[PDB]
């Protein structure tokens, strides 16, 4: 008659490590390392991303001709742009704070996009019909943006011009316009008359003027021209005014846009389907149970965080030592 | 290991005993077989259970974008921004490394620490009623038929 | 004849939380989480804050009509701004730099405030006496900030001027300044005649020359008028040197400051107490005594590491089992 | 507990020692009481003191002003700054959590090592002239007066 | 120590013993001498090894140039990345402090368990053909020349 | 006949730290903080450092006379200035995006300098000989950067000169210039005769025009007058054009770089030896194997977590107890 008091022993072969000893094999174990993905681009929190495609933020914005798609655009959680989003400023310049722009945007939660200044209506004494471009073409046609209007000299005469809008939106209101300048001081007159040419642009919180800074500059897919954009976030009850002799690249279609956080923009080519998350990575999504993840360092939402590790293996049960 | 029971000097397992991780095995005439410590069993499994709850749920996280765009001439805040991703993505990594290497140690001596207590509290009972065979094993002077080897098991063995 | 060894027990019921079991009671225990204040704003170190009430940073320095008893600010070893810091820049305009002179002068040592370029007696053939707005009403009567000072035209007339101040105060001299920028073309003249007028600041270390940049903008608490306003810190011996056609709010009063680091700006309406502290927060002061506090994310000084948690008692004594 | 004594072998406290930690509780023809050992209890004390002193002393704490302010075109650094914040802000709060749940398992463990300790530190001087009651118990086998009794307690007892 | 063998029932060290960190020193009528226990010194040797490498070879570094460089007019910026640096040299400075704290008494109590659990290797050898002198010896009731003395050591002691 | 198991002691007098008491003797311990350095400033990964000595980078790259040794500078780690490095804008004035130059070229692989507007050939109809100040004197005599050109006017008529030049050089070009401005708008024509002069540098990534600002201001080590030194990366195939009426200070030399990653610039006066290391600091290098540093916050490279402790000793061999 005897009895002996042992401890339990099975088939695993799941393996920790520990300070003293590398791979002890254990009975049983728990991975506190999410290293896979479901290489999808989900929803993040109900919200669906906003897909850019072959377009990029700037395009999207700015009224390109390729982003005709993204011209319902609504809601959204994050931006997802691809290695094909190339469609953007079709007319070469600069886009003023631009990264600024895309960051802010990136979680919006009603957005309208609206005409403020309707073409075919306001800018009378200019013209308003020859404000195309090649760089610009919309099915071999050219063509220009579809939010901005280039207002050009009438005849041979370009008058001062000088209009306002005021927010009753009852939401921020993103304006974006642009400020065109000609390579030649030639080109200047030929298309907006007054050489001494300027813009300016006021409201209660911005007082910026421009003039035209003509210099002869190498040729960019096809003008020698630049566009400089620029935008700003008219709050309620204010009233944005603009006016110039020349060179400017009015606003046509504003955005009555809400948001309220913000999140970002992903950058990838995985599928987009109706699946939902509280983290996405690049990659696709991930499970936001484990306390590390190693499947990117760029994440958003409440993620893992993200460790150069590929083993966080950690035991549960007792040493294994089977045999019978 | 730390207490010298796994490995020790009840060194291997039982492939048999299926019904929990610390036990017994007992012999006698009427036939022979494994039974787990059901306390003891289900104490160390609350136990772990909690730990690992606490190193997952202690993990706060607060919804954010990681990812920041700087342009050619926003190198320098670039390289900060830079910096502190490195920065947390090499504490977390030092960390979430150890504390399992630790905590692993840790729990591995847990189990150890509660079969050497199993072990001690089996030779208490029993005493000079038994003589013990270093290998974790107690054979009794005398006959101990189930209802005595129940007895050992449920801790309510007699005179001793 | 018996004897037993045993272990303490008591009457305690703090509980403490351990990896393997939740809330064990024990006999002894510390707390490792500073979690209350003394709901007063105290002096960090020593020194005492500086109070601006309903006045904020802009409009303490610029002079507001409504802040004078920030006229003696002294000494101060953080800022303190109230829920009711609302006047400031009374005159519409943008602060260039605002949140960077504000930091900059979080924590003074020294800080005199002389008059750099006296008002009756400097700016000879120009007009020092109209220089008032509506927008910076004192006690109902039209006022205007009071160390700057709004130079007009000389009756039909607003000659060049060029006036220097060379810093021999054997410290740093913050000097404040602003460029006025009418809505129209034709207030330019009314008021600073040459319609091409400029304002340039020199100095071995700056050389921006602004122009007025009129453009028709909202009407802002008074004015459709606006005020840049700018300044800069002239260092020991150097020279600035200012002079303007027309638009320049030259400076009338600066400060020679001695800041040694930097802290900050609390913002809260606790009160301001005479107790120390080398921990302030917006709530109060904290105890720096402890590793952790949950008081609040933002403090000044030498703080306990801020932390989520509620609760972090650290057991000191042994599990409680009493019961005789 | 990890050593068995705490809530183990030795279930449950004495209200009635009140000069230390750990300690014994004797029982002759003379009289009864509680006396904590003192040396132990001491040391334990030294020990858990050092060790609170080194968690709070160890923190190092530069002056500095959290808070930044950045106008509504400086949107990406002020979320840096965020992340920054939040960043530590959550690497504090998933150590100050563990460090005390892990560390307060330590300190526990420690008071059962030291019962323990004493437990087997006089079992192993009484030896055979006494009696093991599994209940953290001895029953001399013979008279102890308080002289005797401070023996044992002053880790001077005789012949064994 | 946590497990009384170090400074505890075996107070004291052996300058003697000068092939490895546990082991023997037996005294026969042949003569007497040190013997380090060849196993569980090689053993404690690897785990105190491996656990510096963990610590040393865990840590990850990013090829980086901690500086930055901003103008009077980047002061909140360079007050970030200020705080960024004291941030993360505040997060290693308490952390490299309590690791070690924390590891070292580890360590200490790893050798502290590996002598016991050495003594209590032979404690259960020998058993009654030896008695117990609470300093960490054993007298055997026996005559055990260096044959005999060499068989405990290698774990194949005779009938106990 | 007896036996004894017992434990090891040496004459270590190392002691060790525990959370329970301080200061252990133990018979063997390890070192893991790293507190000693080579006072030797190395090669970072098998290339060299760039010394410059008395020049800083300003002065080395816009070609002050000074920094004449500089003028073969190649490949380089890291940049190394030392408490000598002040011989750089001789010449007065503010250098864009300094900081940011400077650490956008801490690290080149690949670096050549090139004659890029060749004096003697570009710039006819214009004064190339007389652009020489006495505030970049070169042994007594006075002189100018030797990158930069300084284009005056040629006798009474300096005309519009329009040069660019086209980046063929299979990688980036680094493409410095100035603007100056004088004092007086009498000296902008006694000068550059056109008082309305203006520079402008286009690129398919660039596009300001600038305009000289006059203005009075404190003479800096000689002149009254000021010099903004701009600089630019030219893409691979891009063309960069240079055209003004007057105040430029043309490029005459470009670096053909090759830049990989980034370091950054150390300001030490430690000697620089040829040694190597994966970790330098400003003290000296640093052995990267253990896992701490206390030789100084800033380094460069793979290094160890800087810590404020001073010593990080873990007990390896056991307590020592010896005395026989
Ligand atoms: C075959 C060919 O290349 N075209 C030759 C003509 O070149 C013209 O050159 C001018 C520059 O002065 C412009 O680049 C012209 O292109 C447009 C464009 O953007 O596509 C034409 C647009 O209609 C025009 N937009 C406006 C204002 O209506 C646009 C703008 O003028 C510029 O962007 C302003 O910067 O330019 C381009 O066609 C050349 O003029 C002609 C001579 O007879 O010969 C053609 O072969
Ligand atoms: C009742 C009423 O609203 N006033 C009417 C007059 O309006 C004037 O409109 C001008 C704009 O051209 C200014 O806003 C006038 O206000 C001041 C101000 O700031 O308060 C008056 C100040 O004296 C003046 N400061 C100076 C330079 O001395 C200031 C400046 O001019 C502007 O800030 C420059 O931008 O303007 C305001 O009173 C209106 O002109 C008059 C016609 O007869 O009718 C009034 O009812
Ligand atoms: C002894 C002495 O100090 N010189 C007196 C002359 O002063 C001249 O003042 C002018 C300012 O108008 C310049 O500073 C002159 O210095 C130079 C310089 O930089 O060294 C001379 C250079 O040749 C010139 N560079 C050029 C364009 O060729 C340079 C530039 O003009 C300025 O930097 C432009 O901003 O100025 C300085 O010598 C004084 O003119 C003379 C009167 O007869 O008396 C001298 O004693
Ligand atoms: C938008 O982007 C596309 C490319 O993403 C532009 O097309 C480019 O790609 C062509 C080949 O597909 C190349 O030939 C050119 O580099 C370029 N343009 C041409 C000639 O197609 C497209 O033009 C852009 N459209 C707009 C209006 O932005
Ligand atoms: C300074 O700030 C106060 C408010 O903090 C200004 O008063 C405002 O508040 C009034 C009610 O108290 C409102 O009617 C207005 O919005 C506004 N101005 C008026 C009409 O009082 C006060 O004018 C400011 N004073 C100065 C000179 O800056
Ligand atoms: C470069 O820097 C040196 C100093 O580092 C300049 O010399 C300065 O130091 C002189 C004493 O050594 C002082 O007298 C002056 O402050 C100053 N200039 C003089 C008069 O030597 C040197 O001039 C500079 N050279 C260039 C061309 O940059
Ligand atoms: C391990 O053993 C279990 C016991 O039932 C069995 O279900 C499983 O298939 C086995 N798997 C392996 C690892 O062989
Ligand atoms: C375990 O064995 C070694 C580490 O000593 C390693 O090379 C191997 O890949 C490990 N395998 C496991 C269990 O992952
Ligand atoms: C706890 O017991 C102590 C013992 O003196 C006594 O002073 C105190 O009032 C008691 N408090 C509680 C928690 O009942
Ligand atoms: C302890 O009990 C539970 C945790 O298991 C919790 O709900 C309760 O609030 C805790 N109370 C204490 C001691 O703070
Ligand atoms: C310590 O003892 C060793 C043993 O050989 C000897 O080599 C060394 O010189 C001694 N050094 C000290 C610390 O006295
Ligand atoms: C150890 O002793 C004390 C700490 O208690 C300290 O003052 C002394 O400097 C220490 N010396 C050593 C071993 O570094």
């Amino acid at each position: 008659d005897t009895i002996c008091i042992g401890y339990h022993a099975n088939n695993s072969t799941d393996t920790v490590d520990t300070v003293l000893e590398k791979n002890v094999t254990v009975t049983h174990s728990v991975n506190l390392l999410e290293d896979n993905h479901n290489g999808k681009l989900c929803k993040l929190n109900g919200i669906a991303p906003l897909q850019l495609g072959k377009c990029n933020v700037a395009g999207w914005l700015l009224g390109n001709p390729e982003c005709d798609l993204l011209l319902t655009a609504n809601s959204w959680s994050y931006i997802i742009e691809t290695s094909n989003s190339e469609n953007g400023t079709c007319y070469p310049g600069e886009f003023i704070d631009y990264e600024e722009l895309r960051e802010q945007l990136s979680s919006v939660s009603s957005f309208e996009r609206f005409e403020i200044f309707p073409k075919a209506s306001s800018w009378p004494n200019h013209e308003t019909t020859k404000g195309v471009t090649a760089a610009c073409s919309y099915f071999g046609a050219s063509s220009f943006y579809r939010n901005l209007l280039w207002i050009t000299k009438k005849g041979t005469s370009y008058p001062k011009l000088s209009k306002s809008y005021t927010n009753n939106k009852g939401k921020e209101v993103l304006v974006l316009w642009g400020v065109h300048h000609p390579p030649t001081t030639s080109e200047q007159q030929t298309l907006y008359q007054n050489t001494d040419a300027y813009v300016s642009v006021g409201s209660s919180k911005y007082n910026r003027r421009f003039t035209p800074e003509i210099a002869a500059r190498p040729k960019v897919r096809g003008q020698a021209g630049r566009m400089n954009y620029y935008w700003t976030l008219l709050d309620q009850g204010d009233t944005i005014t603009f006016e110039a002799t020349g060179n400017l690249i009015a606003p046509w279609y504003a955005f009555a846009l809400n948001k309220g956080s913000d999140s970002g923009i992903i950058t990838s080519d995985a599928p987009v389907h109706n699946c939902d998350t509280k983290c996405q990575t690049p990659h696709g999504a991930i499970n936001s149970t484990l306390p590390f993840q190693n499947v990117h360092p760029i994440t958003i939402g409440e993620c893992p965080k993200y460790v150069k590790s590929t083993k966080l293996r950690m035991a549960t049960g007792l040493r294994n030592i089977p045999s019978i | 290991g730390l207490f010298g029971a796994m490995a020790g000097f009840i060194e291997g397992g039982w492939t048999g005993m299926i019904d929990g991780w610390y036990g017994y095995h007992h012999q006698n005439e009427q036939g022979s077989g494994y039974a787990a410590d059901q306390k003891s069993t289900q104490n160390a499994i609350d136990g772990i259970t909690n730990k690992v709850n606490s190193i997952i749920e202690k993990m706060n996280t607060q919804f954010t974008a990681v990812g920041k765009e700087f342009n050619n001439l926003e190198r320098r805040i670039e390289n900060l921004n830079k910096k502190v991703d490195d920065g947390f993505l090499d504490v977390w990594t030092y960390n979430a490394e150890l504390l399992v290497l630790l905590e692993n140690e840790r729990t591995l001596d847990f189990h150890d620490s509660n079969v050497r207590n199993l072990y001690e509290k089996v030779k208490s009972q029993l005493r000079n009623n038994a003589k013990e065979i270093g290998n974790g094993c107690f054979e009794f002077y005398h006959k101990c038929d189930d209802e005595c080897m129940e007895s050992v098991k449920n801790g309510t063995y007699d005179y001793p």
